[PDB]
């Protein structure tokens, strides 16, 4: 009971870590995005200018 | 407004350029019609707007309809004013489109009072720095997320839940408690749900059919057929039929738009058709002030007050996106709106944890208030946490603090649930109407323990925390006998 | 490149009738090609960049690309009435406004041009927007405190006369609560306030003006204000005649404050402006010149040296993060100009922190400099022992060495979280803060309840403030925390515990 | 097949045709549905429809916008 | 590309027998009208190819075809730029293939040689 | 920074001095440069920089250099836009410098402070001709132990230190204690912590990370590692923390 006690405690710590990396990694993503979208349409848009 | 006549230069796609005699040429943000031709027999006009002057006596304008079947040398009627739209109470009950032509196909409305839909906002003396609170009669929306009168309120309820019989109820409570009437701006509207919703508001009497100017609503439907230029506009449109009825008649407003995504969908369309730069994400460079010039006159001055709840669309479900970003700049309060409790039948589907409030402080809303708003939230946060447990332990094995919390909180999830006037005419029950003082008064009787002795399927469905302890008794009087 | 717009057709034709002649147009141009945020005048031959020009309407230009044959204006308004072919007119003045010491308790639209409907402003006119910036040997190491009037500022992010501290966070996390905060705060000193709001509703901007009017601090207050439904150009331009107007009290001796309110929705107007010109853009579509945007507004705040009057201007830029976004581009060049920012933080703020300063995230690079040795002497043990909790609350949930722990992490620090926390509009005189912070951090307020931690605090406040008035005067005299106000202190404490405990 | 109509533009014909297929189909769909019959129309890549109407837009020299998209 | 693609002509319809046609990467045929592009004056399309790509790439896919006189079966090599599957010039002919035999690099850095993806891989057949 | 190279070399060239020339932000110069340069009629590079962004770089920093008549050591900061490393300016500046320190917004959060990133700050005299052998068999071995750390990270932050072996975690025990170690006191830094700056000599850092390597000094805390010099001050620390308890 003590071993099925710790492992709760070790996964409810493991859940909320993952949580809180989800969290992290979301917010990385989303930044990733915009700066994919923002740096795709500057380049056609030079591209457009140039020609 | 004269014999100021263009001429047709280019055609693009539904941008236009314009050419005039030397001296007398619209000013920027002003209708001109073209005196089109339908190829098939018979003259059909079409209207536009100018956007910019380019020089040699030519401007460059944005077609409200499409620019098929135009040739270069129509004529064009210069107006001297914006787009003008028809206002006042000969626009209620009826469906208009972004020119204010009605589309209903009931007849023509009167122009007997016609207001541009380009304005400048009220003055920063004629603002009312009043920190009112709309009162919705809804218990969940008055308690956890106040409204803020001359305020902004997003909607962030996907397909599926409660939200137009949300709408509807909202605009029968505006017209029936306050003297209010409401305005629908449809931006970006499908055809075959524009007329879903116009059948069912003839149906739940705010478009009183029988006879029109009774009715409670204005409709204004930009739709996804049309070009960029009209879908943009209709939200303009339709705040100025709103600010009509502020201004003159001094009403309490409440306009409701849809998806204000839709409406800098189309402003980026609109500059992307006209060839500027695009900004960050690839919104239109006028991103901001696109959105202000909007949503600053949505007010609240000496005379009146619109109180605005559009439908906010997140693009990739992310806040920090520029148009959800820009848009959260203007809103006072959000109600977020539960497929779960849309499932288990808590209609009005509002989640009461999800849903915020900048209204919800002490110094606005009374101390009583804040603190019994904050203890509920507390309740039902804590029961969220718990229902894991109690599907592991149960509720005996739980302790007694937490039985008590459990048992208060599902009586309470379900005292957020309201019969609505307009979702009465399928579900039968006569809908009601509450305040919030009687909201206020009902909680604490159902937290502190004066109402503990009492069955869940009591308080749900009903208002008026007396009516739960009356079914109360009734579902006791179901036992006794 | 083969078209221009001065190549009209009335242009041409009025030079084909003379070619070779004496006099062209000194101050009459025309207008033509009225855009987007911009309009070009053929004309204007001995125009100024920088001039501001005239239209016929009554919009306020400014010349900015001056070409060959024409220049292009930019507009400072809706430039909708400006119709195609009529005149334009130089002014012979570099970009001004009117500056006066008769412009404290009225509310500006960044032109100098009152939008309170209380008349116009008397004037001597001077102070152009573009003022140049302190040298070197101009300006003096910051050496006195501006009081805030929050508990976590002065306590542990101290800032100076003198220094630019940047106010960065989420929206709806404080920042306007601050900015008000310390300006109320401002009665007694002689500090001559300016409120810049550069792209708030309209409604915003009432909130604060009438909680200014009401609390009293018009008297000494400037708000230049730029609502959300306004022109890129006013909103770019907004901060700039803020800074001019503060700095024409700046040069004559008196100490002045300025809020920049967003910041941000300033460099989004000059994007807006920019990409309107078809500048190319960086990274975001910033015109890559948005740090210099902000440099030289901000590098006019400074602490002149003891030759030039020995005047100030403390600015505290407003800067919104998306979802705590530091490392953004924004946030990272208002932190590589200024001197310090303070961090407040969306969690705390929601979770009932109310002023949610992130305070293991801001610094000040003034300091010591700053507080005075009161505030110094107290607050030491308060950032040690904040700093011990800022790593227990963290790393521990229940805590390592479990007896001891309680003794610090309950005993200290989740009382000095009630003990910072400070109401919307309500700021604490330098007594009041140096007394909170010895009856927290030295080990008073270490057995009393969670609840019951404010409520004791500002009786104990109110007490002191009643019944001893020989402390406040040995506060206000030195601004040390001398044996006798510590010993004084204690046993008015033990007194107002034993009074509160009944 | 008795009751189905195939518009096929494969993928050699002009943008121009790529852009008209569903437009002639929605035509043809369109007088059964108003001559009072039920009809069904499945455009098969959609997107490619927006390719072939891109690539016109393009070669037109007209502003671009997001993936070179154009504004309508 | 073209010029191949008339020699297995040719052989598939005027004397009528089962040509194989094998191309080499069919990215670079792309790739050479992507770096003409800019200079024959066109604007650029997505990423960074011509707005022609799909119509380009289309012409030549669709001359390969068994005829009911004759067949050509077609193996092509198609580079995929960065293991970008989501790219244009790919994207383009996934439309045009019947049996694709998308490679992994996560095989070859194992050594799963042939490193055909065995889930991304599909076919009609 | 012409100008103040300018200076710098009249003294190298003409009076053979060695001469020290600290540079504060050279981004800042590149920046300047891609100002003007969008308006001097010139379409841009990849982020919006000049496309004479190398060669703008390299007509400076190629003045800098040691000649036969004196010796230019300059020292200069690298601004990163939105903490990017791979941004077009201290990617084109990389290149040029031969002694590298990046500074990293982590370890600058974590208190740790100079916040000097041990793994991505590189040099060209880390050889073992130059710094002798012990100081090079050192430094890679503090190295390795930290690049073994930034490689469990990951698993050690979903899960946590209890799953791994007795070496790994003995490793993830002796990265903590070298992670703390590495920060120092400054001089010009006695405002913001107190407890003034020491000057750390070069044998007494050596001979510090052996006693951690070593075996010697793993029954100490890791906070006496902390912001301290000379290990001879992480042991007085960690017996004064165990006598004040
Ligand atoms: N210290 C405080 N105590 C009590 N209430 C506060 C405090 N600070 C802020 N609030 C409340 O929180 C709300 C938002 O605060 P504030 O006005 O400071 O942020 P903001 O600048 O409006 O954010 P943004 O403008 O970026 O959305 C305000 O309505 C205010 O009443
Ligand atoms: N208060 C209520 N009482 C009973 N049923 C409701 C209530 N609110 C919504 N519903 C039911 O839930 C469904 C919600 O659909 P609706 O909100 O109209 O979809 P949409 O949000 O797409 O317009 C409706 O069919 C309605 O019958």
């Amino acid at each position: 009971a003590s071993e099925l006690a710790a492992r709760m405690t070790a996964m409810s710590n493991a859940t909320d870590n993952a949580n809180e990396l989800k969290k992290t990694l979301s917010i990385n993503y989303n930044r990733a995005r915009q700066a994919k979208i923002t740096g795709e349409i500057l380049e056609i848009v030079a591209g457009a200018n140039a020609c | 407004e004269k014999k100021n006549l263009g001429r047709i230069a280019q055609i693009i796609g539904p941008v236009l350029d314009v050419a005039f005699p030397p001296g007398k040429m619209p000013n920027i943000y002003n209708a001109l019609i073209v005196k089109g031709r339908d190829t098939a027999g018979q003259p059909m006009n079409v209207t536009c707007e100018v956007q910019q002057l380019l020089g040699n006596n030519r401007v460059r304008a944005v077609a409200m309809s499409a620019t098929d079947g135009l040739t270069r040398g129509m004529e064009v009627i210069d107006t001297g004013a914006p787009l003008s739209v028809p206002v006042g109470g000969a626009t209620l009950g009826r469906i208009f489109n972004v020119l204010g032509e009605p589309v209903d196909n009931l007849g023509p409305v009167d122009t007997r009072t016609t207001s541009p839909i380009h304005r400048s906002a009220p003055a920063f003396t004629q603002l009312d720095t009043k920190l009112s609170i709309f009162e919705t009669g809804i218990k969940v929306v008055d308690l956890l997320a106040p409204y803020r009168r001359g305020g902004k309120i997003g909607l962030f309820g996907g397909a599926g839940v409660g939200k137009t019989v949300l709408i509807m109820e909202l605009i029968n409570n505006i017209a029936k408690a306050h003297g209010g009437v409401s305005v629908f701006g449809g931006v970006g509207e499908r055809t075959r749900e524009g007329n879903d919703l116009y059948m069912e508001m003839k149906e739940s009497g705010v478009i009183n059919e029988q006879n029109i100017a009774e009715s409670k609503v204005a409709l204004v439907y930009g739709q996804m057929n049309e070009p960029p230029g009209a879908r943009m506009r209709v939200g303009l449109t339709a705040l100025t039929m709103a600010e009509y009825f502020r201004d003159v008649n001094e009403q309490d407003v409440l306009l409701f738009i849809d998806n204000i995504f839709r409406f800098v969908q189309a402003g980026s369309e609109v500059s992307a058709l006209l060839g500027r730069m695009p900004s960050a994400v690839g919104y239109q460079p006028t991103l901001s002030t696109e959105m202000g010039s909007l949503q600053e006159r949505i007010t609240s001055t000496k005379e009146g007050s619109i109180t605005s709840i559009q439908a906010v669309y997140v693009p990739a479900d992310d806040l920090t996106d520029p148009a959800p970003a820009t848009t959260f700049a203007h809103l006072d309060a959000t109600t977020v709106l539960s497929r779960g409790l849309a499932a288990k039948g808590i209609y009005p589907a509002v989640d009461p944890l999800d849903s915020t409030s900048t209204m919800l402080q002490p110094r606005i809303v009374g101390e009583e208030h804040y603190e019994i708003a904050q203890r509920v939230k507390e309740t039902l946060q804590r029961y969220k946490e718990l229902q894991d447990i109690i599907a592991i332990l149960g509720l005996d094995e739980l302790s007694e603090e937490d039985r008590l919390t459990v048992a208060r909180a599902r009586k309470i999830e379900r005292f957020l649930s309201q019969p609505f006037f307009v979702a009465e005419v399928f579900t039968g029950s006569p809908g009601k109407y509450v305040g919030l003082a009687e909201t206020i008064r009902g909680f604490q009787l159902i937290l502190s323990g004066e109402l503990d002795s009492l069955p869940e399927q009591a308080f749900y469905l009903v208002g008026n925390i007396d009516e739960a302890t009356a079914k109360a008794m009734n579902l006791e009087m179901e036992s006794k006998l | 490149a083969t078209i221009r717009a001065d190549e009209i057709s009335k242009i041409i034709r009025e030079r084909i009738e003379g070619y070779n002649r004496e006099v062209k147009v000194v101050n009459t141009g025309t207008v033509l090609q009225v855009g987007d945020g911009i309009a070009r005048i053929h004309g204007l031959d001995e125009v100024m960049a920088g001039e501001l020009v005239e239209f016929e309407e009554g919009t306020i230009g400014i010349a900015l690309n001056l070409e060959s044959n024409n220049v292009g204006v930019v507009l400072m308004g809706d430039g909708l009435m400006i119709q195609e072919g009529s005149s334009v007119k130089a002014t012979g003045r570099i970009a001004q406004i009117p500056v006066s010491e008769a412009y404290l308790g009225r509310v500006i639209n960044a032109l100098a041009k009152p939008i309170d409907g209380r008349g116009e402003i008397t004037a001597s006119e001077s102070r152009l927007i573009e003022s140049p910036a302190p040298g070197i040997m101009s300006r003096r190491s910051v050496y006195e405190p501006l009081q805030t009037g929050l508990i976590a500022i002065d306590a542990m992010i101290p800032v100076g006369r003198g220094q630019r501290e940047l106010i960065i966070g989420d929206r709806q996390t404080g920042k306007t609560a601050v900015a008000t905060d310390t300006i109320l705060n401002q009665q007694g000193q002689n500090v001559i306030c300016v409120y810049v709001a550069i792209g708030q509703k309209a409604s915003s901007v009432a909130q604060v003006v009438t909680n200014f009017q009401e609390r009293g601090a018009m008297e000494y207050t400037i708000v230049v204000a730029e609502t959300a439904d306004s022109p890129a150009t006013l909103q770019y331009l907004a901060p700039y005649t803020g800074a001019a107007l503060a700095e024409y009290f700046m040069y004559r001796e008196r100490h002045t404050l300025i809020i920049y309110d967003d910041l941000s929705k300033q460099a989004q107007a000059y994007r807006q402006m920019s990409l309107l010109l078809r500048r190319p853009p960086g990274r975001e579509a910033y015109p890559g010149d948005v740090f210099y945007l902000h440099s030289r507004l901000l590098e006019r705040a400074a602490k002149l040296s003891s030759l030039l009057g020995e005047g100030s201007m403390t600015a505290l830029p407003i800067v919104e993060t998306q979802a705590g976004d530091v490392s953004a581009y924004i946030p990272t060049n208002v932190i590589s100009i200024t001197d310090g920012q303070i961090f407040l933080s969306a969690d705390l703020f929601n979770a009932g922190i109310r002023p949610a300063i992130n305070v293991g995230i801001s610094v000040s690079r003034v300091g010591s400099a700053a507080q005075i040795k009161a505030m110094k002497k107290v607050a030491g043990k308060l950032k040690l022992e904040l700093a011990q909790f800022a790593e227990l609350e963290a790393f521990a949930q229940f805590a390592s060495d479990l007896d001891k722990a309680t003794q610090n992490q309950l005993a200290r620090g989740q009382r000095l979280r009630e003990l910072l926390k400070q109401p919307q509009s309500a700021p604490l005189t330098v007594e009041e803060q140096v007394m909170t912070i010895y009856t927290g951090t030295n080990g008073y307020l270490d057995s009393l309840e969670l609840d019951q931690v404010r409520k004791y605090l500002v009786e104990l406040r109110t007490y002191v403030k009643t019944n001893k008035p020989e402390f406040q005067e040995i506060i206000s005299s030195t601004k040390t925390f001398t044996e006798e106000a510590e010993a004084l202190l204690k046993e008015a404490i033990q007194e107002q515990m034993e009074r509160f405990l009944l």
